[PDB]
């Protein structure tokens, strides 16, 4: 029996974006995804009385810019055999620093490490763990960029092996790519 | 293209 | 680096 | 040393 963990973040409403596409939430149906992992920067309330909407479990991590202080800075979980890190990013210099997200993956004993905020989707394997950034939902824009490609990860965890599903909406199709890790 | 839980969409690398 | 509440450190040397 | 969340790591000296 799979499970299902969905992964986004760096919404950015309502000053960046104003909501996040009909396109996108035309597939987050209530109900057939368990989980939900997000980086942050929702900002509002109304983002995180949403995403309650879709799922029992939703974990959200501290973004530089959100307004509910009281969301921890970082949370460990797990999900079938996977221990998971999840982390907004910004405490990361270089931005997505490998090196420095390696220690954090090292420091949270976690098998696949979830960050964000450089809004650029992310979803590989680097020394037997793999790392995921689900970039921005809502394509908003980092500070150095202004067409961003909006994009959600979505886990399928079954037994030893993640299945990671990235739908990034190009023009205006919704569009993905597969990336399979098995833990070693 | 590929298959999803919510979906079959196409490859983005085509 | 890394950016903690209590300071920000390198991670190695440099 | 100094012990944060995000790791351990020396004072940024001795």
């Amino acid at each position: 029996d799979r499970m299902l963990v969905l992964v986004l973040g760096d919404l950015h409403i309502p000053h960046r974006c104003n909501s996040l596409p009909a396109k996108f939430k035309k597939l987050l149906v209530p109900g057939k995804i368990q989980h939900i992992l997000c980086t942050g920067n929702l900002c509002t309330k109304e983002s995180y009385d949403y995403l309650k909407t879709l799922a029992g479990d939703v974990h959200i991590v501290r973004g530089d810019f959100d307004e509910n202080l009281n969301y921890p800075e970082q949370k460990v979980v797990t999900v079938g055999q996977f221990k998971i890190g999840l982390i907004h990013g910004h405490q990361v210099i270089p931005w997505g620093d490998m090196a420095s997200l390696a220690l954090l993956q090292r420091q949270f004993d976690v098998d696949i490490l979830i960050s964000g905020h450089t809004h650029k989707f992310e979803a590989f394997e680097h020394e037997n763990k793999f790392y995921i950034n689900p970039g921005s939902a809502t394509g908003a824009y980092n500070a150095l960029e202004t067409n961003i490609i909006p994009s959600f990860v979505l886990m399928d965890i079954q037994a030893s092996t993640v299945v990671t599903y990235v739908y990034q909406l190009i023009g205006d199709d919704v569009k993905v790519e597969r990336i399979e890790y098995k833990k070693p | 293209y590929i298959k999803t839980p919510l979906g079959t969409f196409p490859n983005r690398h085509g």
